[PDB]
């Protein structure tokens, strides 16, 4: 909640526990897109 | 007689069950007990 | 018909 | 095919009634002299063979001034004349003079029109009760009409829509009595009972739809579009369908445990409305606000066993997911540790019909949060004692005991609900 | 004759009446819109419907 | 007492057992009587005049 | 069906006659009758004889078919039951259509229905 | 709350007592 | 001329059987009116797999849809090709399970049961051979679950050695739609390791991901879910109906998949699901649907399969493709990933080929694979179970059907034991 | 050239025969002014079966109208084919009989019985050959039971050899029109026994329920009933009046079908009765007819077969269809059903064909069943019987027409002998 009660974020990513979603930066002619990674309760290692 | 005896080992099985699901509840009645006490105390 | 098909007893 | 029988009693029912009844004819399109200009009326209305529909309640009544008010205003060529049925002499907020006096001839002729009702329905989901917990006619005159339905008919769904008083307003004093008096009536008897309580509404109406003064009229709207949101699922069709059998399936965790907190959003006026998006996950959200719910009665304090929700418009599976999901991560909710899921969503593709000179705006997407929570032992423990408080002196006693009870009523009925307490803490401790 | 013709006219007119409601729900798109696909391309071929 | 007769029982036998009682009658049928059963098992035809 | 880049009945000369009486023909009633004996292989015939797999004969096939289910049926017989099947096409009726509509006017007694 | 439902428990334990003085 | 006899049952079973047979209408060419127009001999060369032929031209599914709420089927009829169905195979009660499986199994299942029998014997008798039976339908749904195992048992006593494959919907996960799906998902899993011989799980939420991900969609409906089932439903069986150059019918999938009797459970998946924006760009190539069709993220069940190891897995391949290129590429799969592979088998993979890809598609592969993953999804179902077992929450209603409570206990014992024995053969050990 | 006498008793009766005329007239190509519309050789070339030739082309129905009350036959004259019957053969009374069986065997059947058997034997003088007698009547009514039955007693009386068949409208088992119903077919039963070679036993409720179920009709008129029970007296003979691939007459019915001469109850039923709606969704083969044919609702007795057994059972085809389809269709249903099958007849089905299909349909098939099955509808009947019989309710009208009262126990005994016959060929064992 504090991170955000943000239903894409917290549902989709969470689905399969893949914790990554894809945001689109226009339409599908573009075509290219962000994969966010984010597992939520967890240092990434760079950061540990 | 062997689904007589298969039958009365399903029917011990079922009272075991039914006595364990028993004293889970009789648990459960003391953990609520001993949370009331201690939060009226 | 309870007991109509008997063998044959008592010959005589 | 899924007829539901209406039954209003007293008052505060019969006048419930005028605006779930006005609801139902402005949403099915059915015009006040009882004909309309499919099949998704039958659920609340009978047609004759002359086009004019009408409605399958019953208007129960022992004072004859509310029912004359029907039979003298707009809808009196919609509902049955011998359907609305009057008493002579009011129950004088008397649960003994509405439950063994004055209420037996005139509960036997309740049960001979819902008798004539019932034998002209091919399927029935069962009864919606409307009545006043805190009345003599509604507590009473319904807790009657309860026990014989639940003899003669059985295992119909019975579904008590039933107002208690307020925790510290009221506008009655023998009133914590003939509440206690039907709460043990209906513990039994009725299958959901959904609590309302004035003051919850009042604040609702006060804070949201910006009404400094409200009334009966806009309480009485609020509760009718909660029933309507109710029965959408019998009525017009939408994914993830739920019916009246399913609530309580998905809603009753054990039979003594069915009394359940209303919640509706968004409510919002004409004017500040399509002022901010009103997206599925902010109406979750505000359905399950605290203030939102229509009972005094704080969900923080209990912890919440099922919740079922009714959504309605353009509302898709996967945001009522995402949304419910957002729910139980959010940790002011909390639920019981044995029910893990505890929800049961159910989309509908009708929105909600506003009522022309009503304060609620047209909204696209709209939820009616139904839960079943243990917090709502708090008001049956505020009732608890403000009877004992009258109970230790016997005030008001004699006025009871004139028309035919005794104090082991008195004293039957106030154990009952101190088994309820301690049955609402059972359940929601671990 | 009028009798049984208007007995029957009844029958096969609300046989009509139902199956009329059955076919303008298919054709207007309304009907089954639980199991109506959110975007109008195909999804599997990637290609619009028609 | 054995009453699907309705006519005059010109003969009645029994079996060499005792079981079955044989009533012959003016009623064109002959009716074997089950005796622990009280009831006519068999109703035999095919007699066009009187038994 | 491919691009091209007139009526049957027209074509070959069938006679009113022979249109009005195709399926009434004693001939075509036994081409029936033996369409029917082989039910679900009536069309294995016309199958094998089509190489293109394109469901469509010519009349020189499908004669050929309906004499090899039954010797004595003549051409014109087969042709105008073509043309009482497809009235306008250039030849090549769907085999398939042909037999479905033989069978279901099939007929038990030769003297009824003709 | 509680003194009242023991008041209800004084209640029956007298109309007991009346029964068993009948 | 092996006949398939298609159940829906429950409102997704329903729904999901309306878009299975407007998929394979659409592959055979046949329009909403049942006649024929497709212009493809091969479509009709193998039609009478699902489909009899009316007095007409028509063509009608070999289908039989139950409920006990009118409703659903009232908007199966209302759908886009709702009149093709024999209207005799529609049965339907009047009052609906309440999300319960012992009113679908036990009072108001059992009264439409014989109705539903005979629609299934009318059907299966008319068939020359009968390879068996498909039932869609959803767990932890009460006319679902109820009536689908009831109907299962009832046809796996008549017809015990014909083919059942069933495509079950599995509760999800994390997001549950009722409060009673553990409870009809425990009841319904002990009736579907007895009786059904083959198994299909499906998850909403792994749906969801599939087109969240792959295929990129924004607000998805319940249309394109069963969109995707139906995708998988059709190509399982595209073998019967299209010549192959290595055919494999339901049962040598079956056969090839099955180790041991119990371990029926696989997961499925298809393949080429890609979005529009990379439809130019991706390349149509034996290779990349196999990278694809591997891929946990493109498994319809949540489970995934890196936790588990594969003790089986089937693929059917549709389009003119090289054989050597499909067989290289799945043993190069074995190879690489022989640490998800079972040892004490010396080839996972069944490869079947057919000639007919699906239309619109290049290409396509649809995936089936029995892997120990699935424990994790038995298990957490039995953690559900056993949480609201231990206070017996909502257990009256299925009590008040007349069902005793020894019932759970045995389903709940049947499924660790499942789990248990999946578990063995994750960590069994050659010789 | 085999005529057949068509007689019409009661109220019930006259209107079934009313109805029967105006289908077999259709069927023929007769108008209701007797006039021959047909074009067909074929309706002319056996129309002697029924039919009389006038002075002009008029055909006139062999038929004899019996009552006593002349409201009945003041509306058979007002039906659509009242014209066609001639006037002289309308014999009826003055006072009717109310429901009682005495009243219209006895006192007042006395005297209208004269004018019946005179015009009965003019009608059967004129035929060349006669193959018999068909009476359509009501079980559980005044004039046409009993009436009828004394009718059927001279008959007998007058042409031993002679065939006779009767279509009895026997009482239905939960909905009962008359009080007295019970007594009136117990009366008949007794009579039809000793006296009807061939007898078929009808039911209303029968005929409700399968033009509820299978026609799926909202509001069934009697006209619909009696176009039924039309259907399957005009199907019985259809053999005689049309050119058959493997004929069969009435007698040729009774002889394979009635193994000994008390157990000649039969019931009927008719196919393909298809729902308007599935009419295009029917495919018309002869295996889909036999599966309506021998489906339990499909039978328009009250008794189902599932219960007794099938002693015999004839099955008379009408269209163009294969000798062997028809024979192997009735030996896979014995061999599948062999349970419900008497074992010491190695072959249960009479089988016959027509080359005539009725007009529209372009099969069907008529079964006719000898079944101990019927063995409860005759125990049902006793069990009112007996029930209203030990305090003697109602009796004192039926005494009051000088019938005795060992009259009733007569017929009670020989319908429960019946029962008995029956039983004994359901349990009897081969050897
Ligand atoms: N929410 C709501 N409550 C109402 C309304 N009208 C009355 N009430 C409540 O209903 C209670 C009394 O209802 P009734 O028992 O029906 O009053 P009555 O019709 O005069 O019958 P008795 O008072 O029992 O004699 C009051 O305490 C009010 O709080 C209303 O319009 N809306
Ligand atoms: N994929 C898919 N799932 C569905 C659909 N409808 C319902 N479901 C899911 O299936 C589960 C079981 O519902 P169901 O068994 O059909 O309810 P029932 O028919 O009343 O027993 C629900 O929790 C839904 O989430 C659908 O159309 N498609
Ligand atoms: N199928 C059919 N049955 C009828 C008709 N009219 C009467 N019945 C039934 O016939 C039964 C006996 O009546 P009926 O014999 O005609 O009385 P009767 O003429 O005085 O002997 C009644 O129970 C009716 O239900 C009809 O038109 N068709």
């Amino acid at each position: 909640d504090a991170r955000g009660s943000n239903p894409d974020e917290v549902w989709t990513a969470s689905l399969r526990d893949a914790w990554e979603r894809i945001l689109p930066l226009g339409s599908i002619f573009s075509g290219l897109a962000i994969k966010i990674r984010d597992r939520p309760g967890e240092l990434p290692a760079t950061r540990a | 007689p062997e689904l007589e005896s298969m039958r009365e080992r399903v029917r011990q099985q079922r009272a075991i069950r039914e006595a364990q699901r028993r004293r889970d509840h009789a648990a459960l009645t003391a953990s609520i007990q001993k949370r009331n006490l201690q939060e009226e105390q | 018909a309870s007991l109509n098909a008997p063998p044959r007893r008592n010959p005589y | 095919m899924r007829e539901v029988i209406s039954i209003h009693i007293g008052q505060a029912g019969i006048q419930v009634g005028n605006a779930c009844w006005e609801l139902y004819c402005l949403e099915h399109g059915i015009q006040p002299d009882g004909q309309m200009p499919d099949d998704a009326f039958n659920t609340f209305f009978s047609e004759t063979g002359a086009g004019k529909h009408v409605p399958r309640c019953i208007f129960l009544d022992l004072e004859p001034t509310v029912v004359d008010e029907v039979r003298t205003g707009t809808y009196r060529q919609l509902f049955h004349p011998e359907q609305l049925i009057s008493g002579k002499e009011d129950a004088a907020n008397n649960f003994a003079r509405g439950h063994y006096t004055i209420g037996k001839e005139i509960v036997d002729l309740a049960l001979d029109r819902i008798r004539k009702l019932a034998d002209n329905c091919t399927g029935l989901q069962g009864f919606l009760v409307f009545n006043a917990v805190g009345g003599g006619t509604g507590s009473g005159l319904g807790s009657l009409l309860l026990e014989r339905l639940s003899v003669d008919y059985g295992k119909k769904s019975k579904l008590g829509f039933t107002v208690y008083p307020s925790p510290q307003v009221s506008t009655a004093v023998v009133e914590p009595y003939n509440s206690v008096l039907s709460t043990h009536s209906l513990l039994e008897h009725t299958d959901v009972a959904v609590m309302l309580d004035n003051e919850a509404i009042y604040d609702i109406c006060r804070r949201s739809l910006d009404i400094e003064r409200p009334t009966y009229t806009n309480l009485n709207r609020l509760i009718a579009q909660v029933i309507s949101s109710l029965t959408a699922s019998l009525r017009f069709d939408g994914a993830l369908n739920v019916d009246i059998t399913e609530f309580q399936t998905n809603l009753v965790p054990y039979p003594r445990i069915h009394f359940m907190l209303s919640s509706y959003a968004p409510i919002i006026s004409a004017e500040k409305a399509y002022h901010e998006q009103l997206s599925v996950a902010e109406i979750t959200n505000a359905a399950f606000e605290p203030a939102s719910m229509m009972v005094k009665c704080d969900p923080r304090h209990g912890k919440y066993m099922a919740c079922c929700l009714m959504y309605r418009g353009d509302v898709v599976p996967k945001d009522v997911n995402a949304s419910v999901a957002t729910i139980k991560t959010k940790r002011t909710i909390q639920f019981v540790d044995w029910c893990p899921t505890g929800f049961k969503c159910g989309i509908n593709y009708q929105p909600p019909t506003v009522v022309p000179g009503g304060d609620l705006a047209k909204v696209q997407r709209a939820v009616c949060m139904i839960s079943n929570s243990t917090a709502i032992g708090e008001i049956f423990s505020r009732l608890d004692h403000k009877f004992d408080l009258m109970y230790a002196k016997r005030a008001f006693v004699h006025w009871y005991v004139g028309e035919g009870m005794e104090e082991g009523e008195f004293s039957e009925a106030r154990e009952d609900l101190a088994a309820l307490e301690k049955d609402f803490e059972e359940v929601g401790a671990e | 004759y009028h009798r049984e013709r208007s007995n029957w006219e009844t029958q096969a007119q609300a046989a009509a009446r139902e199956a009329a409601r059955l076919e303008a729900s298919r054709t207007t798109g309304t009907g089954a819109k639980r199991n109506q696909g959110s975007e109008s391309y195909n999804i599997i071929s990637l290609n619009y419907n028609n | 007492t054995f009453t699907d007769h309705k006519q005059a029982i010109w003969s009645v036998r029994f079996h060499h057992l005792g079981e079955v009682v044989a009533s012959g009658s003016l009623d064109h049928t002959v009716r074997l009587w089950d005796l622990p059963a009280g009831k006519c098992r068999m109703a035999l035809r095919g007699h066009v005049d009187s038994v | 069906q491919p691009q091209q880049p007139v009526p049957l009945a027209q074509s070959l000369g069938l006679t009113q006659d022979e249109v009005a009486g195709a399926l009434s023909h004693p001939m075509v009633h036994e081409l029936a009758r033996s369409l029917y004996g082989k039910a679900s292989g009536a069309t294995s015939v016309f199958v094998r004889n089509d190489l293109t797999r394109c469901g469509q004969l010519p009349v020189r096939d499908m004669t050929r078919c309906c004499q090899a289910l039954v010797p004595g049926i003549s051409e014109r017989q087969v042709a105008a039951v073509m043309a009482v099947v497809d009235p306008n096409s250039a030849g090549g009726v769907d085999y398939r259509a042909f037999v479905q509509k033989l069978t279901e006017t099939g007929v038990a007694n030769p003297r009824m229905l003709h | 709350k509680e003194k009242m439902m023991m008041s209800l428990e004084r209640d029956k334990l007298a109309a007991r007592v009346d029964a068993l003085e009948q | 001329m092996r006949e398939i006899v298609h159940i829906q049952g429950g409102q997704c079973g329903n729904q999901i059987g309306a878009k299975f047979w407007e998929v394979v209408s659409d592959e055979h060419g046949i329009d909403p009116t049942g006649t024929y127009h497709g212009d493809s001999d091969l479509q009709l060369e193998r039609i009478n797999v699902y489909f009899n032929e009316a007095t007409g031209g028509r063509y009608v599914p070999r289908a039989i849809l139950m409920d006990l709420e009118p409703g659903t089927m009232d908007s199966v009829r209302s759908g886009p090709y709702g009149q093709i169905f024999r209207p005799d195979n529609f049965v339907f009660g009047q009052t609906g399970a309440g999300n319960n499986w012992a009113k679908g199994h036990y009072t108001e299942g059992a009264e439409l049961i014989d109705s539903v029998l005979d629609v299934v014997r009318k059907e299966a008798e008319s068939c020359d051979c009968l390879q068996g039976f498909q039932v869609c339908h959803s767990l932890g749904g009460g006319t679902g679950s109820g009536m689908g195992t009831l109907l299962i048992s009832k046809i796996r006593e008549e017809y015990p050695d014909r083919m059942m494959l069933t495509f079950s919907v599995v509760p999800s996960p994390k997001v549950s739609d009722t409060v009673v799906e553990p409870y009809n998902a425990t009841l319904s899993v002990h009736q579907l390791v007895e009786n059904a011989d083959e198994c299909m799980v499906l998850d909403n939420e792994a749906l969801y991901d599939i087109c969240f991900r792959t295929l990129k969609l924004t607000t998805p409906t319940f249309g394109d879910l069963n969109h995707l089932i139906s995708a998988v439903m059709s190509g399982i069986t595209c073998c019967l109906r299209f010549p192959g150059q290595l055919n494999a019918d339901l049962r040598k999938l079956a056969v090839n998949l099955i180790p041991f009797p119990r371990l029926h459970f696989f997961m499925v998946g298809f393949t080429p699901l890609t979005s529009r924006g990379s439809q130019q760009y991706r390349a149509l190539t034996v290779p990349e649907l196999t990278q694809q069709m591997w891929d946990a993220k493109n498994m319809m069940c949540a489970a995934d399969p890196r936790h588990g190891r594969y003790l089986t897995a089937s693929a059917l391949f549709r389009g003119r493709m090289s054989t050597k290129e499909v067989d290289e590429q799945m043993l190069n799969v074995q190879n690489k990933n022989s640490s998800y592979f079972v040892e004490w088998i010396p080839n996972n993979v069944k490869s079947s080929v057919c000639d007919i890809p699906p239309k619109g598609l290049k290409m396509s592969a649809t995936f089936i694979g029995n892997s120990t993953a699935i424990q994790e999804m038995f298990k957490r179902v039995s953690e559900q179970f056993t949480a609201m077992f231990r206070r017996k929450a909502f257990l009256h209603w299925y009590t008040g059907e007349g069902m005793d409570e020894m019932e759970f206990t045995e389903a709940e014992s049947n499924m660790n034991d499942l789990v248990s024995e999946y578990q063995q053969y994750q960590d069994a050990s050659a010789e």
